[PDB]
């Protein structure tokens, strides 16, 4: 009964917002994500680095304020306040791009906070871990996507940027650039994503529907005990409903929540996969059959090469801009269109 | 003893091993017709004008497509939004240069998935359960009904319906994202929400109640072995999935009403769905997603770009490359 | 019985056989690193490193 | 259900809650709003005021483009306007 | 026993206070009306087209005679303050009468008068507020008619030089040509209802549906529900709702292709173009332009071996070349003065296209009803400058969206008028679960 | 950068006689371009003539010159083609035709020109952007 558990004691005590050991690591990270995300949309531009506004204070609405990644000549410096670029000097910091891994770094840091929160409040509830392992497919995308993807590229400032609009630049890119929708990693995803959309609304509106009358009021919430030993709704009529519908239903409701645990995470984990090939540019581009074909029979044509044909477009009117350290310069003549638009 | 009532017993028969039902008597027909015809053509269509401008697109797997570039290719833009049924036809192989499946499939499908919401209904009427099932299906059906048919009637033509392919499906998505800036659509964007927080939710759900699975099977043997089909007691406790999740957030944060709570499972991504088809079948008429193309310009005049202005590059270079034959005019009005 | 994906729990409190799990699963290994390095020899060209 | 501290709905109801905040809140929003009325917002982060996101008779961003002197960069752009 | 948040459902069997509710609610829908007409006037300026301005009411006023000349030109506003200040200060009325029963009225009509009391499970008194209702609405589509024949009549887009406001002599009594429209196909060059396209047609359909709603209002009074419809039904007040939010969403999906396609009841000079329209408008504008250079427009292939500006149809019918090719059934007051047998005719295109007409093109074209939910007006790419987004778009996606969730309501509300006219609209009983006494399946 | 006298400062006349203008009449010029002008010219093009836009290099290779303050001026009361063979106010807005084109109506002689100068101040900050189209968008 020293000093250690003493300061544990206090830790876990029960208040209203918990805290315990891994309160250390989480609330001041993600504090801080949350406070640099906010600041920086609120004060700070992306001129230096991208040539573009991106706050409040510049103009820009909730849709396309960002903190923008910083320049690609950067590489993947930590981009320290107290490094050799910055210099302690927090205003070229925040010009610099600095608070782009402000926030990816602490953000990081505040996701393994939150895991470890999900696992120490878990044990002493003396409940099953399995939240915490749930929360791996999170983990899994935000270090695929914000971290491993640009170290395998030329530099931070192909990581996504903190902004709605940027974001949605970050889809668009990795169509023309990657084709990302060809890829099986990305679709499993889709299948997971939308798999458990699915499962969330089918098993809500089933339990919701199969209540028991268990009060006379027409509000059937009140006619629910948390104490109660009883179960609120019928699994056996909904495995009849279901069975007779669609030709099978679950009979498990252990199965089921697994199941339900199960797939929107392999789904995660699946396009987690995928980023990590995009980030050597190893693409789902192309079907090599389809190019020699088409190559040599001009009247082949399928959805895929109308889609590459779309890429392309999206390269050579998007790249100019999008990567303005490049110093591209496409004439119009070089420029590929259809006809009259 | 009647022969129509006999007949009329053995469709709302509850003791059939999927149940039939009025609902279902147009279900059925019509849901095998789309079926058999989409299989037939996925495998062995020849090639479809989708655009009108005497430019097939191959979709089948015996032209040269595989399982993610295969498609049942739309009918014909020089057809619009006019029905071409086989008898409208001088022969099958017109029908089928012209895209004629397609509708047939797309005609079949809208109307026995109509009828697979009402049969929702009429069974659990059967049943003794409460009726909502089907407006929970509701939710993708409008979205069906967006891509397939409201969309095509707001653009004037079933040649920009969605295909029935894999990649005719990202083809769809691209070219609406240039002609709607669909991602800057708030509508759109909730239906993200209702995805993504649907996703989320299904998850939570599944980890909260696995987490407090109550002990009833040995190290050995799999956990679900301890839940017994139809046992009256619940096989989770809910108040240490309580205690667990409100210390996560806090309190008031988390259910312990577990009707609240699946209902709240159940409305989540069945209204963010809603929107995103509201989304599709208003943009089939052209009320499009927000443009701030130049909205931020400096003291002089100078437009200072934004990421929407990075967004209308990548939009602007699908719009010069789609249907790269198609257009004479310099607007893309439809 | 066990599920399919617990098969390999009876070995936790059986050091011996976790032993010989481990020997085969080295054995595999370097049988694999056996057979590579033999279709890498067998499909080479040697005559031009530059 | 409960673990020590005051009720939420119990505080914000109180006139010693409202007392205060009647204070504090208006003067918070006050102190933001003159730190961008007095423009010192754009000095502390560095964000370019309407005016100076380009030389005059100029239209090339500004953008680094070294690691190192990537600071003397933007002091060098800085100069250029006045 | 219900919740706060389903209130209103506490109303079902309180006669009196539903009253109130539902005339305090028709005071709410006037009061809009009226206020709206204001508003639009006080913003509204004659100088630019009504589609430039976001108007939608004032629109629908012109549309029956009022305000406008020839050509759509606006002459007097007065008829448009007019009837925003008479919807406006009938809301007033309608919100004393709603709020009075509402509050301070007899709760309930059934202890007060035989009259205006009513059980929702009386079939025979239902029929007879039915009734009542149809009479009125009778009577309505006959003020269109008495409006059109015997007080100024409508405008008329189709008026020979220009468009003007017509009076109609000779509305159309045939049946074939009216209920003929009934049965035409929904689609492509058919569209039924949808494509009536003179005002001879609208005004002899609302004598038709006038006289149908009273003969059937009458009806419905004299009758009680036979025995086939007594067993069909549910009868129970929720259950006669979720009927009529079955026919508002068809019919606010009706509204919406209407004002989408018909350019004759929703004159363009008024709406702004269809999207149709639009496209053809292009078509022709490019066509003008190219032969007054010396374009011969009718032998000109264009890239994929098709007519750069003219094609066939697939019957045969010479029509705009391009994507438009889809938008050949468009019909329009500029445009038919070029049709031929054929199609479009190619001397009249070479010899008798009008300035008027090259005009009409060019504006419809630059107002075509594409435009950004913050008023961006034209192709989604486009830059900021022009503040426009078409009528059309306005009230085509906004009535899809309430027709939509009318359709949700519907099932809704149908589905639980079933459950509870049967007893488990409140769960399964757990004592007597049906499934527990049926066999099981396997 | 500013919207600077220099920048305000634009040809009147052929003669080489120039004119600088106001910030307001600028900002004025820009909302009367908008309001009759734009649904056609947005951008410095020609939705309807794509061939022909509002480039200060273009206007001053027509005929009766129009890259100056009298050119424009004239030309929105009495339009021609480019060549200036033909009169073309029946098919172009102009005070000429402001009977079938009412928005002219109510423009004064202070109007055009700022409608005429926001048309020669505008290739001068937007460079290649003005009457480039989406190509620079
Ligand atoms: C009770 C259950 C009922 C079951 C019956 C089912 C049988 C019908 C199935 C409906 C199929 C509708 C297809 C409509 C396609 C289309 O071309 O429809 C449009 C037509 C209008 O057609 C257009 O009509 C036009 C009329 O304009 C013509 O005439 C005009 C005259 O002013 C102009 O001059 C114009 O230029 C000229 O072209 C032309 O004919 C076009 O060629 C033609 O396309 O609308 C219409 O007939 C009006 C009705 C359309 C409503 C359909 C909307 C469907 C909404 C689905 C609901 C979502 C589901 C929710 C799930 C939960
Ligand atoms: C809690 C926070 C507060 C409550 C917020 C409620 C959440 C929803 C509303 C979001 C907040 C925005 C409302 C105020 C800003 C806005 O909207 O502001 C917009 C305008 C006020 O702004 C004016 O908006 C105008 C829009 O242009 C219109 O006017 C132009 C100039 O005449 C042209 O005519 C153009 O064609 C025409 O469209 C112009 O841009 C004016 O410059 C600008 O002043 O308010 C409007 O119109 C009035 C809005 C009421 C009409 C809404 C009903 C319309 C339903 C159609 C949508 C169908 C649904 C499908 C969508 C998917
Ligand atoms: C040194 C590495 C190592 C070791 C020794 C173990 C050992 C074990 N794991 Mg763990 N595990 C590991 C890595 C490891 N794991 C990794 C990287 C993951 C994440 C994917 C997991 C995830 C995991 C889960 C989720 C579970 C276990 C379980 C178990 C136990 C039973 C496994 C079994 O019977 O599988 C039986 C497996 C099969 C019969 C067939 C599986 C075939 C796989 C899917 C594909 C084939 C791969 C290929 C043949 C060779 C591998 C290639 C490459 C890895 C070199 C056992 C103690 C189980 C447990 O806890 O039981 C109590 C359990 O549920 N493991
Ligand atoms: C339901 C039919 C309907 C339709 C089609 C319109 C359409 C229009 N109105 Mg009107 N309006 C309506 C109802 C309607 N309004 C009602 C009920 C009110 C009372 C609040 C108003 C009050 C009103 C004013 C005060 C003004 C308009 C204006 C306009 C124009 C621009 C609208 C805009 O920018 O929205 C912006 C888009 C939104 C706000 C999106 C909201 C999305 C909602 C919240 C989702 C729906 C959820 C479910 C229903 C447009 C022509 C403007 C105009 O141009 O006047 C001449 C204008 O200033 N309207
Ligand atoms: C158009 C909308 C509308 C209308 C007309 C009604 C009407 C009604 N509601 Mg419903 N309700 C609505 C929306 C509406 N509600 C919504 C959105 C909700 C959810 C928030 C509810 C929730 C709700 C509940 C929970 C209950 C009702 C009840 C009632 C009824 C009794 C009200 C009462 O006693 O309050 C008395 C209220 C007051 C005395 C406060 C003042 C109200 C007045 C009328 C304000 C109007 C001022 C206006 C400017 C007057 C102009 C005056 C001049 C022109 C004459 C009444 C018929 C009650 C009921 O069914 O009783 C069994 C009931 O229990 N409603
Ligand atoms: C459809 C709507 C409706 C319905 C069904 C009722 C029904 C009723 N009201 Mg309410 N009421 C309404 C609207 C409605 N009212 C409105 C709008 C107002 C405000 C003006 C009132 C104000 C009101 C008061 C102050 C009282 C009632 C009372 C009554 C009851 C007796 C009525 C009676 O004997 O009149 C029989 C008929 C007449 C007296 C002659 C009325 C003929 C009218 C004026 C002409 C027809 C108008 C036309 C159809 C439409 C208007 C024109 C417009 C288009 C411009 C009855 C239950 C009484 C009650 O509850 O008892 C305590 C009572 O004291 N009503
Ligand atoms: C709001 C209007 C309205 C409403 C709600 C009712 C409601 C009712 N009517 Mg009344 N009716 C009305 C107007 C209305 N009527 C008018 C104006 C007339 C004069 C013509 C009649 C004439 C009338 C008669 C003669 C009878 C009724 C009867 C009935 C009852 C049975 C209805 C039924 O079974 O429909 C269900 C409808 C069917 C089973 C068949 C409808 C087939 C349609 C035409 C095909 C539609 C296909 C397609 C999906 C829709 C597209 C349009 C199509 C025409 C192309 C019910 C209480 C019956 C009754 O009991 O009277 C005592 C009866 O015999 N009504
Ligand atoms: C970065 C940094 C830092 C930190 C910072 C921080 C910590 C900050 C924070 C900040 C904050 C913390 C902020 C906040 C803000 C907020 C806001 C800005 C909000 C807003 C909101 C709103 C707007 C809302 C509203 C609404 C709407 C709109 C709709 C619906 C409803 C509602 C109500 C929701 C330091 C110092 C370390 C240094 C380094 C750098
Ligand atoms: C007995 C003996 C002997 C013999 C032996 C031998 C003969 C051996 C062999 C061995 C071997 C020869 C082995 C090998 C192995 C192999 C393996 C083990 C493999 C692996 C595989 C895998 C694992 C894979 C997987 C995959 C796939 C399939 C696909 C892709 C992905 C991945 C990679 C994952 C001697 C004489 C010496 C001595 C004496 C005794
Ligand atoms: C029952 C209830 C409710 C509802 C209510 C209602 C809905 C009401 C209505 C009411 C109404 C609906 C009202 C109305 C009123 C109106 C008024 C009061 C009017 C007046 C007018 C005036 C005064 C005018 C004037 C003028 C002239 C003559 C000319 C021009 C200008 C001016 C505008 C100035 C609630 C939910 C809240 C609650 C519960 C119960
Ligand atoms: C005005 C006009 C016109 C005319 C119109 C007409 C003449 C109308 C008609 C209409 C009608 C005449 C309609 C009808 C309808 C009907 C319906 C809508 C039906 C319904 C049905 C249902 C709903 C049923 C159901 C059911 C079943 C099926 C089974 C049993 C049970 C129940 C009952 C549920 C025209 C176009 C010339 C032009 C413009 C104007
Ligand atoms: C694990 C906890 C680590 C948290 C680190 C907190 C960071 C402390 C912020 C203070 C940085 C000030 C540096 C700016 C001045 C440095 C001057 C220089 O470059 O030499
Ligand atoms: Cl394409
Ligand atoms: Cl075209
Ligand atoms: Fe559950």
């Amino acid at each position: 009964r020293g000093w250690f558990d003493i300061l544990d004691d206090w830790l876990k005590r029960d208040r209203f917002v918990f805290v315990g050991w891994s309160g250390i690591l989480l609330f001041p990270c993600a504090y801080l994500a949350l406070g640099g995300w906010l600041t920086g949309t609120t004060f700070v531009t992306s001129w230096y680095t991208h040539g573009l506004a991106s706050s409040y204070l510049e103009g820009c609405n909730f849709l396309t304020v960002a903190v923008s990644t910083p320049a690609n000549s950067m590489g993947h410096s930590l981009l320290l306040l107290w490094g050799p670029e910055a210099q302690g000097d927090f205003t070229r910091w925040c010009q610099l791009g600095g608070l782009w891994t402000f926030i990816a770094l602490h953000g990081a840091f505040g996701l393994i906070g939150f895991m470890l929160r999900q696992f120490e409040i878990a044990r002493l509830v003396g409940v099953r871990p399995y939240n915490a392992i749930a929360f791996s497919a999170p983990i899994a995308v935000f270090v695929s996507v914000f971290l491993i993807y640009p170290l395998g590229q030329s530099s931070w400032f192909f990581a996504p940027s903190f902004g709605v609009a940027a974001i949605f630049r970050f889809l668009l890119f990795f169509q023309g650039f990657h084709n990302w929708t060809l890829n099986p990693f990305h679709m499993m995803g889709v299948a997971g994503v939308l798999g458990g959309a699915l499962l969330c609304a089918i098993h809500g509106a089933t339990v919701e529907n199969t209540l028991f009358q268990d009060g006379e009021g027409a509000s059937t919430f009140r006619a629910f005990n948390p104490t109660q030993a009883e179960e609120t709704y019928s699994m056996v009529t909904a495995n009849r409903f279901w069975s007779q519908i669609f030709g099978i239903a679950f009979s498990n409701k252990r199965w089921l929540h697994f199941f339900m645990l199960f797939v929107p995470v392999t789904g995660l984990w699946m396009s987690a996969i995928g980023v990590v090939g995009l980030a050597l540019n190893l693409r789902s581009y192309d079907f090599i059959s389809q190019e020699i074909r088409a190559a040599e029979d001009p009247e082949f044509e399928t959805f895929y090469t109308k889609n590459l044909l779309l890429n392309e477009g999206i390269r050579a009117w998007m790249a100019p801009q999008d990567q303005p350290h490049e110093n591209f310069v496409f004439p119009e003549e070089v420029l590929p269109r259809g006809n009259a638009l | 003893a009647n022969l129509w009532e006999r007949f009329c017993n053995w469709v709302t028969s509850t003791d059939n091993r999927l149940y039939v039902g009025w609902f279902g008597v147009i279900m059925i027909p019509t849901l095998l017709a789309a079926t058999i015809c989409f299989v037939i053509a996925f495998i062995a269509a020849p090639p479809v004008d989708i655009d009108g401008i005497r430019e097939p697109v191959s979709g089948s797997l015996l032209y040269g497509n595989n399982i993610i570039t295969g498609a049942v290719v739309p009918s014909s833009n020089a057809i619009g939004l006019h029905f071409y049924p086989i008898w409208e036809a001088a022969s099958l192989d017109e029908w089928l240069y012209n895209g004629g499946p397609y509708q047939l499939i797309i005609f079949h499908f809208l109307l026995g998935a109509s009828c697979y919401m009402g049969r929702q209904w009429e069974l659990s009427y059967r049943l003794g359960m409460r009726p909502w099932i089907c407006v929970a299906y509701s939710a993708p059906l409008a979205s069906a009904f967006a891509v397939f048919l409201i969309y095509p009637i707001g653009q004037g033509s079933f040649s920009d319906g969605m295909p029935l392919g894999i990649s005719g499906t990202f083809n769809f998505m691209i070219v609406f994202q240039a002609e709607h800036n669909i991602l800057m659509h708030p509508f759109h964007q909730l239906g993200v929400a209702g995805v993504f927080g649907g996703a989320l939710f299904c998850a939570m759900h599944g980890s909260l109640v696995t987490s407090s699975l109550i002990r009833e099977t040995t190290e050995t043997e799999s956990a679900n072995y301890g839940y017994k089909f139809g046992q009256e007691e619940e096989t989770y406790n809910i108040v240490a999935a309580h205690g667990y999740f409100g210390r996560l957030i806090f309190q008031y944060a988390s259910f312990n009403n577990s009707r609240s709570l699946h209902f709240f499972l159940a409305a989540w991504p069945v209204v963010g769905v809603w929107f995103t088809a509201l989304g599709i079948s208003t943009m089939a008429f052209n009320l499009n997603g927000f443009n701030f193309n130049h909205s931020v310009i400096d003291a002089k005049g100078n437009v200072i770009n934004t990421w929407a202005d990075i967004i209308n590059r990548a939009n602007l270079g699908m719009e010069v490359m789609h249907e790269r034959n198609a257009h004479n005019f310099p607007l893309d009005l439809a | 019985g066990l599920p399919w994906y617990r098969v390999h729990t009876v070995l936790i409190n059986d050091p011996g056989r976790l032993i010989a799990a481990h020997l085969m699963h080295t054995a595999l290994v370097a049988g694999w690193a056996g057979s590579m390095a033999l279709y890498e020899l067998a499909t080479f060209d040697p005559s031009d490193p530059v | 259900g409960t673990t020590g501290e005051r009720p939420f709905s119990d505080i914000i109801t109180s006139v010693r809650y409202w007392v205060i905040h009647s204070i504090t809140i208006p003067a918070l929003f006050i102190a933001g709003w003159l730190f961008v009325s007095t423009g010192l917002a754009y000095d502390v982060f560095g964000t370019p005021r309407p005016d100076s996101y380009y030389a005059q008779e100029q239209r090339s961003i500004p953008l680094v483009t070294d690691r190192f002197e990537a600071k003397q960069q933007v002091e060098t752009f800085l100069e250029q306007l006045k | 026993g219900f919740a706060w948040w389903a209130g209103n459902a506490r109303l079902i069997n309180l006669s009196g206070k539903l009253l109130g509710a539902h005339v305090a609610h028709a005071g709410l829908i006037v009061f809009w009306a009226g206020a709206m007409t204001l508003f639009e006037l006080a913003h509204f300026i004659p100088e630019k087209p009504m589609y430039e301005q976001g108007l939608i009411l004032i629109p629908h006023i012109a549309t029956l005679g009022w305000g406008v000349g020839p050509g759509g030109e606006v002459v007097d506003t007065f008829p448009f303050f007019v009837v925003g200040v008479v919807h406006l200060i009938s809301s007033a009325v309608l919100g004393f009468g709603g709020v009075y029963h509402a509050i301070r009225g007899p709760e309930t009509l059934e202890e007060y008068s035989s009259f205006f009391g009513y059980d929702w499970k009386d079939k025979n008194k239902m029929t007879t507020i039915l009734g009542f209702h149809l009479i009125v609405l009778g009577i309505g589509a006959l003020l269109l008619v008495a409006k059109a024949m015997f007080f100024g009549g409508l405008y008329d887009t189709w008026a020979p030089g220009g468009g003007d406001v017509r009076v109609i002599t000779n509305p159309t009594l045939d049946p074939r040509v009216i209920f003929g429209y009934l049965l035409k196909s929904p689609f492509g060059g058919e569209g039924w209802i949808v494509s009536v396209n003179n005002l001879e047609d609208v005004v002899g359909g609302h004598i038709w549906i006038g006289l149908i709603c009273i003969a059937g209002g009458i009806w419905h009074i004299l009758t009680t529900p036979f025995g086939w419809a007594r067993r069909a039904f549910i009868w129970s007040g929720e259950a006669y709702l979720s009927y009529s939010l079955g026919a508002l969403s068809m019919m606010g999906f009706i509204a919406t292709c209407f004002v989408w396609f018909n350019n004759t009841v929703y004159p363009s000079e008024f709406y702004g173009p269809t999207g149709p329209e639009a496209s053809q408008a292009q078509a022709m504008t490019f066509l003008i332009r190219d032969q007054k250079l010396g374009a011969n427009v009718g032998s000109a292939q264009g890239p994929t071996g098709l007519g750069k500006y003219l094609m066939r149809s697939p019957t045969g019918e010479i029509i705009f070349g391009g994507e438009t090719m889809r938008f050949w059934d468009f019909r329009g007051p500029w445009l038919e003065p070029l049709r031929g047998p054929n199609g479009l005719d190619l001397n009249k295109i070479k010899n008798d296209i009008q300035p008027w007409q090259e005009r009409r093109a060019a504006e419809y074209m630059t107002h075509a009803p594409l435009g950004s939910l913050n008023s961006v007006g034209g192709v989604a790419t486009e830059i900021n400058s022009v503040n426009f987004v078409s009528p059309r778009s306005w009230l085509a996606t906004s009535h899809f969206v309430l027709a939509f969730f009318f359709l949700v309501g519907h099932l809704w509300h149908a589905g639980r008028a079933r459950a509870a006219a049967a007893g488990f609209e409140k769960g399964i009983d757990r004592e007597s679960e049906p499934v527990l006494s049926m066999p099981s399946l396997d | 950068a500013e919207l600077t006298p220099e920048v305000l400062t634009v040809p009147l006349n052929s003669e080489g006689k120039t004119i600088t203008l106001t910030e307001k009449q600028y900002l004025e010029g820009k909302r009367l371009f908008q309001y009759a002008c734009a649904s056609c010219h947005v951008g410095g093009i020609t939705k309807t003539n794509p061939s022909l836009d509002l480039r200060t290099e273009t206007l001053a290779l027509a005929t009766p010159p129009r890259d100056n303050i009298e050119g424009l001026v004239d030309y929105m009361k009495n339009p021609t083609t480019y060549d200036g063979e033909q009169e073309i106010a029946e098919v172009h807005p102009s005070l000429r035709s402001a009977d079938i084109f009412p928005k002219m109506r109510n423009l004064t002689e202070k109007d055009l020109v700022a409608i005429a100068g926001h048309i020669l101040v505008e290739p001068k900050i937007l460079g290649d952007k003005w009457g480039g189209g989406k190509v620079y968008y």
